[PDB]
RNA sequence: CCGCCCGUCGCUCCUACCGAUUGAAAGAUAUGAUGAAUUGUUUGGACAAGAAAAAUUUUUUCUGGAAAAACCGUAAAUCCUAUCUUUUAAAGGAAGGAGAAGUCGUAACAAGGUUUCCGUAGGUGAACCUGCGGAAGGAUCAU
RNA sequence: UUCAAAGAAUCAUUCUUUUUAAAAUCCGGAUUUGUUACUUUGAGUAAAUUAGAGUGUUCAAAGCAAACAGUUAAAGCAUUGUGUUUGAAUACUAUAGCAUGGAAUAACAAAAUUGAACAAGCU
RNA sequence: AACCUGGUUGAUCUUGCCAGUAGUCAUAUGCUUGUCUCAAAGAUUAAGCCAUGCAAGUGAAAGUAUAUAUAUAUAUAUGUAGAAACUGCGAACGGCUCAUUAAAACAGUUAUAGUCUACUUGACAUUUAUAAGGAUAACUACGGAAAAGCUGUAGCUAAUACUUGCAUUAUCCUUUUGGAUAAGUAUUUGUUAGAAGGAAUUAUAACAAAGAAGUAACACGUAAAGUGUGUAUCAAUCGAGUUUCUGACCUAUCAGCUUUUGAUGUUAGGGUAUUGGCCUAACAUGGCUAUGACGGGUAACGGGGAAUUAGAGUUCGAUUCCGGAGAGGGAGCCUGAGAAAUAGCUACCACAUCUAAGGAAGGCAGCAGGCGCGUAAAUUACCCAAUUCUAAAGAAGAGAGGUAGUGACAAGAAAUA
């Protein structure tokens, strides 16, 4: 299923002469969603287990500027450069932009210096700040939850963030 | 079903085993181990076809059962254990010590050797890994990992390695004039000095090796085993001393006897 | 316009926030062009800018097409000896290569391509160095022994 | 030269062709329909181990979990077409080859008794004849 | 499009040494200079078969063995004990790929409604 | 041994075929055959069908024995065997055939900086304990079914089955001693820092987060304190998957193909052990082709090779080795390091066996053997002795393999004076 059964670039039918060799395995997609955590183990090749997350929430999210990370419930999926169907179904994949319950980062900031190891000097964006004010912040996912079994991700920043906002843009 | 192959057919056996076409259908199939089957040799062959201590596989097995044959000083009861290029065999009852070497043909001889020199073995490093705690480990052609190797050891050079204890004695860099043995194509037994190394960019680094008849021959760097500094070898070489004669010369030599 | 896709075209291996844009050397004496080091453009499968290491064969060709996006075709023209007639005969083979927009390549231009991993159904190569060259018929028809 | 021989027309044998017959047959793909089994997920919840109360029984919560079901996804198989390939029948038709001292002529070989032959068109029992333009492989290397 | 020239050996010929321009490199001396085809050396390849070396399988087809000394020891070599010499070569493994010496023969690239080389000056 | 003779004619010289002529690890068949050596042999037709038997098991210190037997030493102590079964490992090798398959496979040549890898080897570890928890087999008793390698119930009991779960090292001060700070292997994410390799987003180091699995609740009694079994990561190895380049027969009375059905590419993903239209979505309109694409044919598995050649070549290559594929036909899974396995399973189709008619099992292209087909091909033999494999690894198994039997396939030597 990872295999041939496909035209030959010249557009000639490869007359098949070989079954399907198990090492051409194409086991089917875990459309991993939001919800309470729930993950199965699929047994890949040499007992190499991999963790089909099927529901998720509490991924590890990073804040790249400051280069730190925190575990947060993720409250909604809002964009998917693959397809809008996935976002409709609220399915987490390796480049989904999603919304983090983003109090943790704020709390961390407060603990460290001010209110909304240390190479601080950068001191936050405007857009990001605004986002924080509502509690909830946009962030890519970066793990492939379907393989790794974790919704690990990172906060979307400056230029990329702007681009994603534009993409989202509402309007009509 | 289809997985790995357990058997070896006696014609498909690598020539320098020197098996028969008759005298069997199969060959021994070296166990996985510290050597590459095409450049190893199982213990069975050693016991039966080289030393001729055994007539049969059965006899070899029996011998092994008495825990009396050591290869690199720790015992082996696996009949088809691969012995390979440099390894000292200590048959305990005779108090014989062999070291495997190459002939001037491709063939393994067991060399015969002293107690004193037996205690070490040469080992060429292949890879030099960094591992946890920034500690470097060399990996020898003996499929053996030497940890905490002396920093000046580089990827191709040989290492005089003790057997009683896992630690190393000394190392011999892969220099422009370093006494070398070969271990692959055509010039296999050959022993030379090295003239020159090519150091090709994407490819195999070919090297040229002047003999003691001053006959230059080239070889891949892959399959060259450093054995000395220009003066003296750090091991006892066989009687021929790696001097692959011409065919005519060889014939003449044969005649004069 | 750099960001043309539905996704943000980033450049993996960049490192934006901390540290003292990303390109690499690719080796075998193929000089990374100015357009890779300068000149923003994101390419996952650029030899220099992206994450594909060229390794294996290097073979010169001559471009037939630019029609695909960031992807080129190169016919290798060569001579298959036939022992019966102790003569040769022109033969050929169209290698598809990935380009990367550091190289502006019109047709008939000589290129050299390194191997690299399977980038798509057929493109296993990418162009490392583009000699200029000029052509008058169709590149299709130019034999250049090489 | 009482030589050679040409074609129709009969007669016998064999070969392949055309052939109505939606001819037939098997196989191959391609479409579509239904669709066994089943990976995965979802629903399930026979029960087997806990937690709650009464003196072994009652009600409620947490675990693992069989059957059964639903949805994608692999997808056998069967049926229906379509197309193609392959053998294969057929009244009749029309060739060919073989044979037999058969019928009718005399076409060709000699200036073969209209030189021959070409291409083309029409003709005619049959060889063939005729027209037009070619050729000499002419019966003229020549005024 | 660098043709040639001169010296020594051998039985008119063969094999060898030396220099005749220009540019870069090295402490007046000394040493790098288009691409590919082609060719030469290699490298790297399973053996069996094939060619082929050795070996009286009684011959031979074979095989990959064997030979040697002795009514039972000498001789060797080992510090009473231990047989000894060995052999199972080599070449073939494309037409492609790898490195490689190359002077010929081929291509191609370089090259004027203008092309690049230096010395000075300015940025 | 670089070879030619007869045939057109009344004769001649050519062209030209026919005929002879030799060989074939090339089949058949006819007649004939006293030795010996060697030895192909149901490929060609039907990858047609199969009665019976056999072809993968495994225990010699070393998981589990109140089935049980037994010998010592003083009713206990050790022991020594041990049917059975659980566990473990193997059964993915081997063997067979050649139907498929014509840039596919295969050969050489790369590549894996794109991966997986049991056994074997070597390195070698991290966030009640004088010893933990049940619950299961064989077994006992009660059963059922015509039958099946069918299993029901109740009661036990082990395990190396299954499940828990107990200091020291590196960074800073003092004179080897006494304090301070840390302390997760893969794996994953984000942030950086960077002894090789031609080239690194490599090794590695740090920071912020998660995080499997593990580090002996095991068994012998060994060696000159050892071993077996198990175990995280790394490397080696036995490999495997993909992959680069180049290389194939006949056909143009196959010339345009491929693209809604992924054709060509880009992006993002999903999936994979990893790369990849491998799959999904979105977007391009590509890609191949007279140097033969795409079809068709092959009485095609590929190659190493075989025959025959002076030299070229031509034909063959089912068939000793390597590779591919397949186990009646497709398809689908489980186990496992490795299978899309077929003497594993599920299903359908096509064959087909037993049945008390309810059901049940079955797959010789393993070895023999039989029918069929055919021009066309051997014994239902003996053995593990050799060669090897597997195992709890001398000690057991092996139709793998070998030895004979049949054998005018071939090949060699050689009577009949
Ligand atoms: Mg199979
Ligand atoms: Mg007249
Ligand atoms: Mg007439
Ligand atoms: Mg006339
Ligand atoms: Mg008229
Ligand atoms: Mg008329
Ligand atoms: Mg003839
Ligand atoms: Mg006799
Ligand atoms: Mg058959
Ligand atoms: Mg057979
Ligand atoms: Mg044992
Ligand atoms: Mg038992
Ligand atoms: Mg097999
Ligand atoms: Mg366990
Ligand atoms: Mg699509
Ligand atoms: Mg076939
Ligand atoms: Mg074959
Ligand atoms: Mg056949
Ligand atoms: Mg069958
Ligand atoms: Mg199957
Ligand atoms: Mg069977
Ligand atoms: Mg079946
Ligand atoms: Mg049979
Ligand atoms: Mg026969
Ligand atoms: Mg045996």
């Amino acid at each position: 299923r990872d295999g041939r059964h496909k035209l030959r670039l010249t557009g000639g039918k490869k007359k098949i002469h070989k079954k399907k060799r198990k090492y051409e395995l194409g086991r089917p997609p875990s459309n991993t969603k939001l919800g309470s955590r729930q993950v199965h183990v699929v047994r890949g090749r040499g007992r190499n287990y991999k963790y089909r997350a099927i529901k998720l929430d509490s991924g590890s999210f990073s804040w790249p500027t400051f280069g730190i990370s925190k575990n947060t419930r993720i409250i909604d999926v809002v964009y998917n450069a693959s397809n809008n169907e996935l976002v409709r179904t609220k399915t987490l994949v390796k480049n989904c932009i999603v919304v983090i319950d983003s109090h943790p980062f704020t709390t961390w900031y407060e603990n460290t210096f001010g209110t909304t190891k240390i190479g601080k000097s950068k001191n936050i964006d405007p857009l990001l700040l605004e986002q924080f004010k509502q509690g909830r912040v946009l962030a890519c996912i970066s793990s492939r939850p379907g393989q790794c079994g974790k919704a690990d991700g990172y906060i979307i920043e400056g230029d990329e963030l702007l681009f994603y906002k534009r993409k989202m843009d509402k309007r009509n | 079903g289809k997985g790995i192959k357990k058997h070896l057919k006696r014609v498909n056996a690598p020539s320098h085993w020197m098996l028969n076409k008759m005298g069997g259908q199969y060959a021994p199939k070296t166990s996985s181990g510290p050597h590459k089957l095409l450049e190893s040799i199982p213990l069975v062959i050693l016991l039966r076809n080289r030393l001729k201590y055994a007539l049969t596989f059965d006899e070899v097995k029996m011998i092994l059962i008495q825990k009396i044959v050591k290869v690199d000083n720790k015992v082996r009861t696996d009949c088809t254990f691969p012995v390979g290029l440099m390894d000292v065999i200590h048959i305990t009852k005779s108090n014989e010590y062999f070291r495997l070497l190459y002939d001037i043909k491709g063939r393994f001889v067991p060399h015969r050797i002293t107690n004193e020199e037996s205690k070490y073995k040469l080992c060429k490093v292949k890879k030099i890994l960094l591992r946890k705690g920034r500690l470097s480990i060399a990996v020898t052609h003996d499929g053996r990992s030497i940890p905490y190797i002396h920093p000046d050891v580089k990827v191709n050079d040989t290492v005089r390695l003790d057997l009683e204890t896992g630690k190393v004695l000394e190392h011999l860099k892969f220099q422009v004039g370093s006494l070398v043995m070969v271990t692959a194509g055509h010039s296999v037994g050959r022993v030379g000095v090295i003239s020159s190394i090519d150091k090709n960019m994407g490819t195999y680094d070919i090297i040229h090796v002047k003999d003691s008849r001053n006959k230059v021959f080239a070889t891949r760097l892959s399959n060259v085993f450093v054995i000395g500094d220009n003066t003296k070898p750090y091991i006892s070489l066989p009687r021929e001393k790696g001097i692959k004669l011409d065919i005519i010369e060889e014939r003449r030599n044969r005649l004069k006897a | 316009d750099v960001q043309h896709e539905r996704a943000y075209q980033k450049q993996e291996g960049a490192s934006f926030f901390n540290s003292k844009r990303y390109w690499k050397k690719v080796g075998l004496g193929f000089a990374t062009p100015k357009e890779a080091k300068e000149g923003v453009y994101v390419d996952k499968k650029c030899p220099f800018t992206g994450n594909v290491s060229i390794r294996g064969r290097i073979l010169k060709g001559m471009v037939i097409s630019n029609k695909m996006k960031r992807t080129i075709i190169i016919r290798r023209n060569y001579l298959h000896y036939v022992k019966k007639y102790n003569r040769f005969e022109k033969r050929h083979k169209n290698i598809p290569c990935h380009c990367s927009p550091c190289f502006d390549v019109k047709e008939g231009d000589i290129v050299t391509v390194g191997q690299c991993r399977p980038l798509s159904k057929t493109v296993r190569f990418n162009v490392l160095h583009v000699e200029k060259h000029q052509i008058f018929g169709s590149a299709r028809k130019q034999f250049v022994l090489f």
